Protein backbone atom coordinates (compact mmCIF):
# COMPACT_ATOMS: atom_id res chain seq x y z
CA UNK A 1 0.00 0.00 0.00
CA UNK A 2 1.12 3.60 -0.14
CA UNK A 3 3.08 4.37 2.99
CA UNK A 4 2.63 7.79 4.58
CA UNK A 5 5.54 8.82 6.82
CA UNK A 6 5.23 11.81 9.16
CA UNK A 7 8.04 13.95 10.55
CA UNK A 8 8.52 14.59 13.44
CA UNK A 9 6.87 11.99 15.65
CA UNK A 10 6.43 14.62 18.36
CA UNK A 11 6.62 18.37 18.02
CA UNK A 12 7.16 20.40 21.19
CA UNK A 13 5.20 23.65 20.77
CA UNK A 14 4.87 26.99 22.57
CA UNK A 15 1.54 28.84 22.52
CA UNK A 16 1.86 31.76 20.07
CA UNK A 17 4.70 30.15 18.08
CA UNK A 18 4.62 28.45 14.67
CA UNK A 19 4.50 24.73 14.01
CA UNK A 20 5.27 22.69 10.92
CA UNK A 21 4.51 18.99 10.26
CA UNK A 22 5.71 17.01 7.23
CA UNK A 23 4.18 14.06 5.42
CA UNK A 24 6.07 12.02 2.79
CA UNK A 25 4.27 9.46 0.62
CA UNK A 26 5.95 6.42 -0.92
CA UNK A 27 4.25 7.14 -4.26
CA UNK A 28 3.09 10.33 -5.94
CA UNK A 29 -0.40 11.40 -4.84
CA UNK A 30 -1.06 13.24 -8.12
CA UNK A 31 -4.17 11.52 -9.48
CA UNK A 32 -4.53 10.99 -13.23
CA UNK A 33 -7.51 13.41 -12.91
CA UNK A 34 -5.02 16.17 -12.02
CA UNK A 35 -6.10 16.50 -8.39
CA UNK A 36 -4.09 15.51 -5.31
CA UNK A 37 -6.21 13.79 -2.63
CA UNK A 38 -4.23 14.54 0.53
CA UNK A 39 -6.07 15.39 3.73
CA UNK A 40 -5.08 16.33 7.31
CA UNK A 41 -6.88 15.12 10.43
CA UNK A 42 -6.64 16.18 14.04
CA UNK A 43 -7.51 13.81 16.85
CA UNK A 44 -7.66 15.18 20.33
CA UNK A 45 -7.29 12.57 23.18
CA UNK A 46 -10.29 10.24 23.61
CA UNK A 47 -12.02 12.03 20.69
CA UNK A 48 -12.96 11.15 17.11
CA UNK A 49 -10.75 12.43 14.27
CA UNK A 50 -11.79 15.65 12.55
CA UNK A 51 -10.64 16.76 9.11
CA UNK A 52 -9.10 20.20 8.81
CA UNK A 53 -7.61 20.17 5.28
CA UNK A 54 -8.59 18.43 2.02
CA UNK A 55 -7.16 18.57 -1.49
CA UNK A 56 -3.76 19.54 -0.03
CA UNK A 57 -4.60 23.14 0.79
CA UNK A 58 -8.38 23.59 1.24
CA UNK A 59 -9.56 24.36 4.77
CA UNK A 60 -12.64 22.73 6.19
CA UNK A 61 -15.46 24.92 7.48
CA UNK A 62 -14.64 26.52 10.85
CA UNK A 63 -10.89 25.91 10.55
CA UNK A 64 -8.95 29.13 11.36
CA UNK A 65 -6.63 30.65 8.78
CA UNK A 66 -3.70 29.99 11.13
CA UNK A 67 -3.66 26.58 9.41
CA UNK A 68 -2.21 26.20 5.93
CA UNK A 69 -1.51 23.14 3.87
CA UNK A 70 0.82 22.73 0.95
CA UNK A 71 2.47 20.03 -1.06
CA UNK A 72 2.70 18.10 -4.28
CA UNK A 73 3.80 14.71 -5.46
CA UNK A 74 5.22 12.87 -2.46
CA UNK A 75 5.78 15.85 -0.11
CA UNK A 76 3.19 17.65 2.02
CA UNK A 77 3.30 20.15 4.87
CA UNK A 78 0.84 21.38 7.45
CA UNK A 79 1.73 24.72 9.06
CA UNK A 80 0.20 26.50 12.04
CA UNK A 81 1.21 30.18 12.09
CA UNK A 82 0.73 30.44 15.88
CA UNK A 83 -0.19 27.48 18.06
CA UNK A 84 -3.18 27.75 20.38
CA UNK A 85 -4.15 25.38 23.23
CA UNK A 86 -7.01 23.89 21.22
CA UNK A 87 -4.56 22.77 18.51
CA UNK A 88 -2.85 20.17 20.71
CA UNK A 89 -3.42 16.54 19.72
CA UNK A 90 -2.27 14.13 17.04
CA UNK A 91 -2.29 15.18 13.39
CA UNK A 92 -2.51 12.58 10.66
CA UNK A 93 -2.04 12.92 6.93
CA UNK A 94 -4.36 10.84 4.82
CA UNK A 95 -4.06 9.95 1.13
CA UNK A 96 -6.99 8.90 -1.04
CA UNK A 97 -5.36 9.07 -4.48
CA UNK A 98 -4.27 5.44 -4.47
CA UNK A 99 -6.63 2.62 -3.55
CA UNK A 100 -6.65 1.66 -0.75
CA UNK A 101 -6.52 4.99 0.99
CA UNK A 102 -3.95 5.10 3.81
CA UNK A 103 -3.00 7.20 6.82
CA UNK A 104 0.28 8.45 8.25
CA UNK A 105 1.41 7.35 11.69
CA UNK A 106 0.65 10.72 13.33
CA UNK A 107 2.55 13.65 14.79
CA UNK A 108 1.79 14.58 18.38
CA UNK A 109 1.81 18.25 19.33
CA UNK A 110 2.82 18.59 22.99
CA UNK A 111 3.56 21.58 25.23
CA UNK A 112 7.19 22.59 25.75
CA UNK A 113 8.18 23.27 29.36
CA UNK A 114 11.40 23.41 31.35
CA UNK A 115 13.36 20.18 31.66
CA UNK A 116 12.53 18.18 34.75
CA UNK A 117 14.40 15.17 36.08
CA UNK A 118 12.34 12.05 36.94
CA UNK A 119 11.62 11.03 40.49
CA UNK A 120 12.64 7.36 40.49
CA UNK A 121 11.34 4.81 43.03
CA UNK A 122 12.00 1.04 43.16
CA UNK A 123 10.05 -1.67 44.94
CA UNK A 124 10.81 -5.34 45.56
CA UNK A 125 8.20 -8.08 45.08
CA UNK A 126 5.67 -8.30 47.87
CA UNK A 127 5.67 -11.37 50.11
CA UNK A 128 2.10 -11.94 48.87
CA UNK A 129 3.31 -12.21 45.28
CA UNK A 130 6.26 -14.43 46.17
CA UNK A 131 3.75 -17.07 47.38
CA UNK A 132 2.39 -17.11 43.80
CA UNK A 133 5.69 -18.36 42.39
CA UNK A 134 6.11 -15.05 40.55
CA UNK A 135 8.18 -11.97 41.41
CA UNK A 136 7.70 -8.48 39.98
CA UNK A 137 10.11 -5.59 40.65
CA UNK A 138 8.50 -2.21 40.00
CA UNK A 139 10.21 1.08 39.07
CA UNK A 140 8.30 4.35 38.80
CA UNK A 141 9.88 7.29 36.96
CA UNK A 142 7.59 10.21 37.61
CA UNK A 143 7.08 13.81 36.54
CA UNK A 144 9.86 14.24 34.00
CA UNK A 145 10.30 16.38 30.88
CA UNK A 146 11.02 15.90 28.01
CA UNK A 147 9.30 12.57 27.39
CA UNK A 148 12.40 10.88 25.98
CA UNK A 149 13.82 8.55 28.61
CA UNK A 150 15.73 5.25 28.58
CA UNK A 151 15.17 2.69 31.37
CA UNK A 152 17.40 -0.33 31.90
CA UNK A 153 17.23 -3.14 34.44
CA UNK A 154 20.26 -4.83 35.98
CA UNK A 155 20.34 -7.99 38.06
CA UNK A 156 23.61 -8.50 39.94
CA UNK A 157 25.14 -5.77 37.79
CA UNK A 158 24.16 -7.27 34.39
CA UNK A 159 21.61 -5.69 32.06
CA UNK A 160 18.30 -7.56 31.74
CA UNK A 161 15.79 -7.09 28.89
CA UNK A 162 13.50 -10.15 29.10
CA UNK A 163 10.43 -9.90 31.31
CA UNK A 164 10.13 -6.09 31.27
CA UNK A 165 6.75 -4.36 30.88
CA UNK A 166 6.69 -0.56 30.42
CA UNK A 167 3.77 1.85 30.51
CA UNK A 168 3.59 5.61 30.08
CA UNK A 169 1.17 8.38 30.97
CA UNK A 170 0.17 11.08 28.50
CA UNK A 171 1.42 14.62 29.12
CA UNK A 172 -0.02 15.84 32.40
CA UNK A 173 -2.73 18.53 32.04
CA UNK A 174 -1.49 20.49 35.08
CA UNK A 175 2.34 20.36 35.02
CA UNK A 176 3.07 19.20 31.42
CA UNK A 177 5.32 16.33 32.61
CA UNK A 178 5.37 12.62 31.76
CA UNK A 179 5.55 9.56 33.98
CA UNK A 180 6.50 5.93 33.38
CA UNK A 181 6.29 2.56 35.06
CA UNK A 182 8.70 -0.29 34.36
CA UNK A 183 8.03 -3.76 35.81
CA UNK A 184 10.47 -6.66 35.67
CA UNK A 185 8.80 -10.02 36.25
CA UNK A 186 10.81 -13.15 37.11
CA UNK A 187 9.94 -16.52 38.57
CA UNK A 188 10.24 -16.61 42.34
CA UNK A 189 13.07 -19.13 41.85
CA UNK A 190 15.11 -16.83 39.58
CA UNK A 191 14.42 -13.83 41.84
CA UNK A 192 15.84 -15.73 44.82
CA UNK A 193 19.04 -16.66 42.93
CA UNK A 194 20.24 -13.03 42.82
CA UNK A 195 20.76 -10.30 45.42
CA UNK A 196 21.00 -6.96 43.61
CA UNK A 197 18.23 -5.30 41.55
CA UNK A 198 18.64 -1.96 39.77
CA UNK A 199 16.47 0.38 37.71
CA UNK A 200 18.62 2.90 35.75
CA UNK A 201 17.24 5.92 33.90
CA UNK A 202 19.05 8.06 31.34
CA UNK A 203 17.42 11.43 30.74
CA UNK A 204 18.82 14.65 29.28
CA UNK A 205 18.59 16.44 32.64
CA UNK A 206 21.83 14.71 33.69
CA UNK A 207 24.82 13.28 31.85
CA UNK A 208 24.94 10.36 34.30
CA UNK A 209 22.08 7.81 34.73
CA UNK A 210 19.75 7.90 37.74
CA UNK A 211 20.28 4.59 39.56
CA UNK A 212 17.80 3.11 42.05
CA UNK A 213 18.72 -0.21 43.64
CA UNK A 214 17.98 -2.62 46.39
CA UNK A 215 19.74 -5.69 47.70
CA UNK A 216 17.60 -8.52 49.05
CA UNK A 217 20.00 -8.93 52.00
CA UNK A 218 19.84 -5.25 52.98
CA UNK A 219 17.34 -2.84 54.44
CA UNK B 1 -28.55 18.14 13.38
CA UNK B 2 -26.20 15.69 11.64
CA UNK B 3 -25.29 12.85 14.02
CA UNK B 4 -23.80 9.40 13.48
CA UNK B 5 -24.58 7.26 16.53
CA UNK B 6 -22.56 4.07 16.84
CA UNK B 7 -23.36 1.02 18.92
CA UNK B 8 -21.81 0.34 22.30
CA UNK B 9 -18.56 -1.37 23.20
CA UNK B 10 -18.27 -5.09 22.72
CA UNK B 11 -16.12 -7.78 24.25
CA UNK B 12 -16.07 -11.08 22.41
CA UNK B 13 -14.11 -14.30 22.24
CA UNK B 14 -11.66 -15.16 19.49
CA UNK B 15 -13.42 -16.72 16.49
CA UNK B 16 -16.68 -14.86 17.12
CA UNK B 17 -18.48 -12.43 14.83
CA UNK B 18 -19.93 -9.02 15.73
CA UNK B 19 -22.23 -6.63 13.89
CA UNK B 20 -21.53 -2.99 14.68
CA UNK B 21 -24.12 -0.34 13.86
CA UNK B 22 -24.07 3.31 12.89
CA UNK B 23 -27.39 5.15 12.82
CA UNK B 24 -27.62 8.49 11.03
CA UNK B 25 -29.91 11.36 11.89
CA UNK B 26 -30.36 14.74 10.14
CA UNK B 27 -29.77 13.34 6.64
CA UNK B 28 -30.60 10.30 4.44
CA UNK B 29 -27.85 7.65 4.29
CA UNK B 30 -29.05 6.85 0.74
CA UNK B 31 -27.56 10.17 -0.38
CA UNK B 32 -23.86 9.51 0.45
CA UNK B 33 -21.29 6.73 0.75
CA UNK B 34 -20.60 5.44 4.25
CA UNK B 35 -17.10 4.36 5.20
CA UNK B 36 -15.59 2.40 8.06
CA UNK B 37 -12.17 2.98 9.60
CA UNK B 38 -10.23 0.91 12.14
CA UNK B 39 -7.93 2.47 14.76
CA UNK B 40 -5.40 0.78 16.99
CA UNK B 41 -2.93 2.60 19.31
CA UNK B 42 0.20 0.96 17.92
CA UNK B 43 -0.73 0.27 14.31
CA UNK B 44 -2.80 3.39 13.67
CA UNK B 45 -5.69 4.16 11.30
CA UNK B 46 -6.71 1.72 8.53
CA UNK B 47 -9.54 2.18 6.03
CA UNK B 48 -11.86 -0.83 5.76
CA UNK B 49 -14.30 0.00 2.97
CA UNK B 50 -17.35 1.90 1.82
CA UNK B 51 -20.93 1.12 1.01
CA UNK B 52 -23.27 3.07 -1.25
CA UNK B 53 -26.64 2.74 0.57
CA UNK B 54 -28.51 4.00 -2.53
CA UNK B 55 -27.70 0.73 -4.38
CA UNK B 56 -25.92 -1.45 -1.73
CA UNK B 57 -22.65 -1.40 -3.74
CA UNK B 58 -19.52 -2.01 -1.63
CA UNK B 59 -15.76 -1.76 -1.92
CA UNK B 60 -13.32 -3.25 0.61
CA UNK B 61 -9.62 -2.80 1.20
CA UNK B 62 -8.04 -6.12 0.04
CA UNK B 63 -6.87 -6.91 3.55
CA UNK B 64 -10.48 -6.74 4.86
CA UNK B 65 -12.13 -8.73 2.07
CA UNK B 66 -12.10 -11.91 4.14
CA UNK B 67 -13.17 -10.19 7.37
CA UNK B 68 -15.65 -7.35 6.91
CA UNK B 69 -19.17 -7.27 5.46
CA UNK B 70 -20.92 -3.91 5.09
CA UNK B 71 -24.70 -3.58 4.78
CA UNK B 72 -27.28 -0.85 5.20
CA UNK B 73 -30.88 -0.78 6.35
CA UNK B 74 -32.08 2.36 4.60
CA UNK B 75 -35.52 2.15 6.19
CA UNK B 76 -33.88 2.67 9.62
CA UNK B 77 -31.08 4.96 8.35
CA UNK B 78 -28.50 2.49 9.73
CA UNK B 79 -25.25 1.07 8.37
CA UNK B 80 -23.76 -2.16 9.73
CA UNK B 81 -20.28 -3.61 9.83
CA UNK B 82 -20.03 -7.32 10.40
CA UNK B 83 -16.59 -8.54 11.39
CA UNK B 84 -15.98 -12.29 11.37
CA UNK B 85 -13.40 -14.88 12.38
CA UNK B 86 -12.25 -12.38 14.97
CA UNK B 87 -8.78 -12.42 16.51
CA UNK B 88 -6.87 -10.21 18.93
CA UNK B 89 -5.63 -8.24 15.87
CA UNK B 90 -9.26 -7.01 15.47
CA UNK B 91 -9.20 -5.34 18.90
CA UNK B 92 -9.63 -1.71 17.92
CA UNK B 93 -11.90 1.30 17.76
CA UNK B 94 -14.13 1.25 14.66
CA UNK B 95 -15.50 4.45 13.21
CA UNK B 96 -18.21 5.02 10.66
CA UNK B 97 -17.98 8.21 8.61
CA UNK B 98 -19.91 9.87 5.81
CA UNK B 99 -19.05 13.06 3.99
CA UNK B 100 -16.92 14.93 6.54
CA UNK B 101 -18.70 13.53 9.61
CA UNK B 102 -17.20 10.83 11.88
CA UNK B 103 -19.10 8.81 14.45
CA UNK B 104 -17.93 8.54 18.06
CA UNK B 105 -16.38 5.10 17.50
CA UNK B 106 -17.11 1.64 18.91
CA UNK B 107 -14.49 -0.20 20.98
CA UNK B 108 -14.15 -3.91 20.12
CA UNK B 109 -12.06 -6.19 22.32
CA UNK B 110 -11.33 -9.73 21.11
CA UNK B 111 -9.68 -12.27 23.41
CA UNK B 112 -9.49 -15.94 24.34
CA UNK B 113 -8.86 -15.07 27.99
CA UNK B 114 -11.15 -16.14 30.82
CA UNK B 115 -12.47 -13.61 33.32
CA UNK B 116 -9.81 -13.28 36.01
CA UNK B 117 -9.72 -10.91 39.03
CA UNK B 118 -6.49 -8.95 39.49
CA UNK B 119 -3.83 -9.98 41.96
CA UNK B 120 -3.18 -6.73 43.82
CA UNK B 121 0.15 -6.30 45.52
CA UNK B 122 1.37 -3.46 47.75
CA UNK B 123 4.44 -1.46 46.78
CA UNK B 124 5.64 -0.39 50.20
CA UNK B 125 8.55 1.94 50.83
CA UNK B 126 10.85 1.69 53.76
CA UNK B 127 9.86 3.54 56.92
CA UNK B 128 13.40 4.16 58.07
CA UNK B 129 13.88 5.23 54.43
CA UNK B 130 13.28 9.02 54.57
CA UNK B 131 12.89 10.08 50.81
CA UNK B 132 13.14 13.93 50.72
CA UNK B 133 9.95 15.84 51.63
CA UNK B 134 7.75 13.30 49.79
CA UNK B 135 7.26 9.54 49.79
CA UNK B 136 6.13 7.40 46.83
CA UNK B 137 3.98 4.31 47.41
CA UNK B 138 2.13 2.11 44.95
CA UNK B 139 0.04 -0.89 44.03
CA UNK B 140 0.62 -3.49 41.32
CA UNK B 141 -2.54 -4.82 39.72
CA UNK B 142 -1.53 -7.98 37.92
CA UNK B 143 -3.05 -10.50 35.60
CA UNK B 144 -6.70 -9.47 35.23
CA UNK B 145 -9.22 -9.82 32.44
CA UNK B 146 -11.14 -7.97 31.05
CA UNK B 147 -10.66 -4.22 31.34
CA UNK B 148 -11.42 -2.10 33.27
CA UNK B 149 -10.23 -1.88 36.80
CA UNK B 150 -10.93 1.22 38.87
CA UNK B 151 -8.03 2.24 41.13
CA UNK B 152 -8.50 4.69 44.02
CA UNK B 153 -6.39 5.67 46.99
CA UNK B 154 -7.91 6.03 50.45
CA UNK B 155 -11.38 5.32 49.06
CA UNK B 156 -11.04 8.17 46.57
CA UNK B 157 -10.04 10.76 49.15
CA UNK B 158 -6.46 10.85 47.84
CA UNK B 159 -6.19 11.93 44.19
CA UNK B 160 -3.32 14.43 44.35
CA UNK B 161 0.01 12.97 43.44
CA UNK B 162 -1.46 9.82 41.83
CA UNK B 163 -0.32 8.24 38.59
CA UNK B 164 -2.39 5.28 37.43
CA UNK B 165 -0.69 3.84 34.38
CA UNK B 166 -2.42 2.47 31.27
CA UNK B 167 -2.89 -1.28 31.33
CA UNK B 168 -0.71 -3.44 29.12
CA UNK B 169 -1.42 -6.96 27.92
CA UNK B 170 0.81 -9.74 29.32
CA UNK B 171 0.04 -13.16 27.78
CA UNK B 172 -3.66 -12.34 27.27
CA UNK B 173 -4.00 -10.79 30.76
CA UNK B 174 -3.79 -7.13 31.74
CA UNK B 175 -1.41 -5.54 34.24
CA UNK B 176 -1.14 -1.99 35.51
CA UNK B 177 0.39 -0.12 38.39
CA UNK B 178 -0.51 3.01 40.31
CA UNK B 179 1.81 5.26 42.30
CA UNK B 180 0.90 7.89 44.87
CA UNK B 181 3.26 10.49 46.29
CA UNK B 182 2.44 11.91 49.73
CA UNK B 183 4.18 14.32 52.16
CA UNK B 184 6.75 12.50 54.32
CA UNK B 185 5.39 14.50 57.29
CA UNK B 186 2.17 12.41 56.91
CA UNK B 187 3.66 8.99 56.38
CA UNK B 188 3.42 6.46 57.86
CA UNK B 189 1.27 8.11 60.55
CA UNK B 190 -1.57 8.53 58.07
CA UNK B 191 -2.37 5.24 56.39
CA UNK B 192 -2.41 4.80 52.66
CA UNK B 193 -4.58 2.12 51.03
CA UNK B 194 -5.17 1.33 47.38
CA UNK B 195 -8.61 0.14 46.36
CA UNK B 196 -8.97 -1.83 43.16
CA UNK B 197 -12.41 -2.64 41.77
CA UNK B 198 -12.91 -5.23 39.00
CA UNK B 199 -16.67 -5.41 38.39
CA UNK B 200 -16.31 -8.17 35.78
CA UNK B 201 -15.20 -10.54 38.59
CA UNK B 202 -17.43 -9.12 41.39
CA UNK B 203 -14.24 -8.08 43.27
CA UNK B 204 -12.86 -5.03 44.98
CA UNK B 205 -9.65 -5.38 46.95
CA UNK B 206 -7.98 -3.08 49.44
CA UNK B 207 -4.25 -3.19 50.12
CA UNK B 208 -3.05 -1.13 53.06
CA UNK B 209 0.56 -0.07 52.57
CA UNK B 210 2.57 -1.10 55.63
CA UNK B 211 6.03 0.46 55.87
CA UNK B 212 8.93 -1.92 55.28
CA UNK B 213 10.55 -1.44 58.71
CA UNK B 214 13.58 -3.68 58.38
Amino acid sequence: DVVMTQTPLTLSVTIGQPASISCKSSQSLLDSDGKTYLNWLLQRPGQSPKRLIFLVSKLDSGVPDRFTGSGSGTDFTLKISRVEAEDLGVYYCWQKTHFPQTFGGGTNLEIKRADAAPTVSIFPPSSEQLTSGGASVVCFLNNFYPKDINVKWKIDGSERQNGVLNSWTDQDSKDSTYSMSSTLTLTKDEYERHNSYTCEATHKTSTSPIVKSFNRNEC
Amino acid sequence: EVQLQQSGAELVRSGASVKLSCTASGFNIKDYYMHWVKQRPEQGLEWIGWIDPENADTEYAPKFQGKATMTADTSSNTAYLQLSSLTSEDTAVYYCKTGDYWGQGTTLTVSSAKTTPPSVYPLAPGSAAQTNSMVTLGCLVKGYFPEPVTVTWNSGSLSSGVHTFPAVLESDLYTLSSSVTVPSSTWPSETVTCNVAHPASSTKVDKKIVPRDC
